[PDB]
RNA sequence: GAGGAAUACCGAUGGCGAAGGCAGCCUUCUGGCAUAAUACUGACACUGAGGCUCGAAAGCGUGGGUAGCAAACAGGAUUAGAUACCCUGGUAGUCCACGCCGUAAACGAUGUCUACUAGUCGUUGGGUCCGGACUUAGUGACGCAGCUAACGCAAUAAGUAGACCGCCUGGGGAGUACGGCCGCAAGGUUAAAACUCAAAUGAAUUGACGGGGGCCCGCACAAGCGGUGGAGCAUGUUGUUUAAU
């Protein structure tokens, strides 16, 4: 906002496993305010895996499909005598975690199962191995990235 | 592109309509990016004090993908109120376009 | 504008040398001038210019 | 051929790295239009670098190792392809700029006025 | 290998020339200038209507030459169109010889020649003294007095005066017509009137504006979340309809 950087929010870990990162998670799944039901699903589903992949820490597995899933490069749009051709820069982490969080929510959005909490826990099912829509939209952005790959 | 012609205070007659919708379809024939037009022929006062010479207006509010043109003329006559309006909306899409057409080199 | 690079001697710094010995020869400027045709009245009114700043210096 | 002269033609638009050996006679050449960059991509020192590594490392089966670099040209990919070349086994003699300038000679073409 | 043209660096509010102009290097022919001293002529001077000479570039005639560049021209783009700007080509011309042409914002928008009037700092060619000092002919940047509407000029005056010559007398019409003269031509030069309008101008001031510059801010954009625009209904307006809406 051409000013300081004004200081982000504290988040609140949530109560099961008490991991910031799955608070995040359960903030990105919520609409309209709705954190107990955000909470119901994405326990659901943390459940769901954990008792089909028979593993005991939800929150580790979920910790590795989410840093498989975040980008490394992105694409951006700059400007140099009225022209635009993208440059490819390194997405700052914080950035990154956001990134992967959201196109988790977003690719399990689009699923066929039943519930919400089935579509999530498939899509962090397929994640974890390198596959779903999650994955086909960070590789859709890394080929961008290495496409231009002469833009600086 | 849309093309609304609202009088206000004024009865708009068919020679009305037609001598805004001439002029329209000209600049629109040049510019063909215009996404809606609104013109407004109104009679703003009654020149209690200076005679007329700005009794009747007619403004033309056009709106093009990413920006929003606005014009105005007030005029002793309706007709020749709308026929500055005309000119000055071509002039101003002529220079929207020309600036449009110049910024890719 | 020729560096002979030495043994032993990284390519990065052999171009640092090279570039540096390129602008000394100012064979960029050189190609720059022949860029396009600049009429005689375009070079004094420049060449005066450019007097005019140096002197005020 | 062991001993060989790299030819990095630079120029605003393409950059060509070709390199001979002592007596001119071309090995293998990659230009930056025919590695996959067209129009604004092929004006970029990055397409140069692919250039000089496409065209030194086919050049490299004729055994070629001891090269020298001869620059011609103000284009943007005149540094990134000695670079290139360098960094992929090469052994660089020297590093020459061989442009040629003329003595007040031809007239120039006419000025742009964009 | 052929050929034509131009002469990078040096290079410089540098130099030379009456201006126009004149850049590789060498020779031949040749003009002016600057400088020291002595001798000499003894007012031989200044300016100058007409006249003559020279006079960029483009252009013209004849005969050569022809690389690059490039009017015209052909095509490709851009665009509503694009007889343009941009791209690819390209002939005249540009180059040479000999003749025309006689015009340029041919400008310092400042006629030539004299004398006199604070100063300061550069620079080019000399000269004389003790690395400096003085002096000369240029060529620049400042800056008093003075001048100027103001901008500004200011020993290279637009200051103070003098000699002679040229020119102006509102803006358009019009540097046009007609008539001469010149020119192969293009055209030049000399040069009106009727009519028309009450302004047209210069410098500067305050704004406003700029596809001028610099700096900064706002959910202005960017990064996000949720909508409107599609459906049905509520509501307001246009329009239409009505006796009135």
């Amino acid at each position: 906002p051409r000013r300081r950087v004004v200081a982000t929010r504290e988040i609140l870990p949530d109560p099961k496993f008490g991991s910031q990162t799955i608070a995040k998670f359960i903030n990105h799944v919520m609409s309209h305010g709705k954190k107990s039901t955000a909470e119901r699903i994405v326990y659901g589903a943390l459940e769901t895996v954990a008792q089909k992949r028979n593993i005991e820490d939800p929150v580790a597995f979920f910790e590795d499909v989410l840093e498989n899933v975040r980008p490394m490069v992105e694409v951006k749009a700059r400007r140099v005598g009225g022209a635009t051709y993208q440059v490819p820069m390194e997405v700052r982490p914080s950035r990154r975690t956001a990134l992967a969080m959201r196109w988790l929510a977003e690719a399990a959005a689009k699923r066929s199962e039943k519930s919400m909490a089935l579509r999530l826990a498939g899509e962090l099912s397929d994640a974890s191995e390198g596959k779903g829509n999650a994955m086909k939209k960070r590789d859709e952005v890394h080929r961008m990235a290495d496409a231009n790959k002469a833009f600086s | 592109m849309n093309v609304t012609i609202r009088g206000h205070h004024i009865t708009v007659t068919e020679a009305m309509n037609n001598a805004v919708h001439d002029k329209l379809t000209k600049i629109a024939r040049h510019f063909d990016q215009i996404q809606s037009i609104q013109v407004i022929l109104s009679l703003d006062n009654s020149g209690a004090s200076d005679g007329g010479q700005k009794s009747h207006k007619a403004e033309a509010i056009m709106r093009v993908s990413g920006q929003e043109m606005f014009v105005q003329a007030l005029e002793d006559d309706m007709y020749k109120a709308i026929n500055e309006m005309a000119d000055k909306l071509d002039r101003q899409v002529s220079k929207y376009k020309t600036r449009l057409e110049r910024n890719k080199v | 504008p020729a560096v002979k690079v030495k043994e032993n001697e990284p390519v990065d710094i052999a171009i640092r040398r090279f570039k540096r010995a390129c602008e000394k020869a100012g064979v960029l400027s050189d190609v720059r001038k022949r860029e396009f045709y600049e009429k005689p009245t375009q070079v004094r009114k420049r060449k005066k210019a450019a007097a005019v700043k140096r002197y005020k210096k | 051929v062991s001993e060989g002269i790299a030819h990095i033609h630079a120029s605003f638009n393409n950059t060509i790295v070709t390199i001979t050996d002592r007596q001119g006679n071309a090995l293998a050449w990659a230009t930056s239009g025919g590695q996959g960059f067209r129009g604004s991509r092929k004006s970029t020192p990055f397409a140069a670098q692919v250039a000089a590594e496409v065209a030194g490392k086919a050049a490299q089966e004729y055994g070629v190792k001891n090269i020298d670099v001869l620059v011609k040209g103000p284009g943007p990919g005149r540094e990134s392809a000695v670079r290139a070349l360098g960094a992929l086994g090469y052994k660089v003699n020297s590093i020459s700029d061989v442009t040629p300038i003329p003595h007040n000679g031809c007239r120039a073409p006419k000025k742009r006025r964009v």
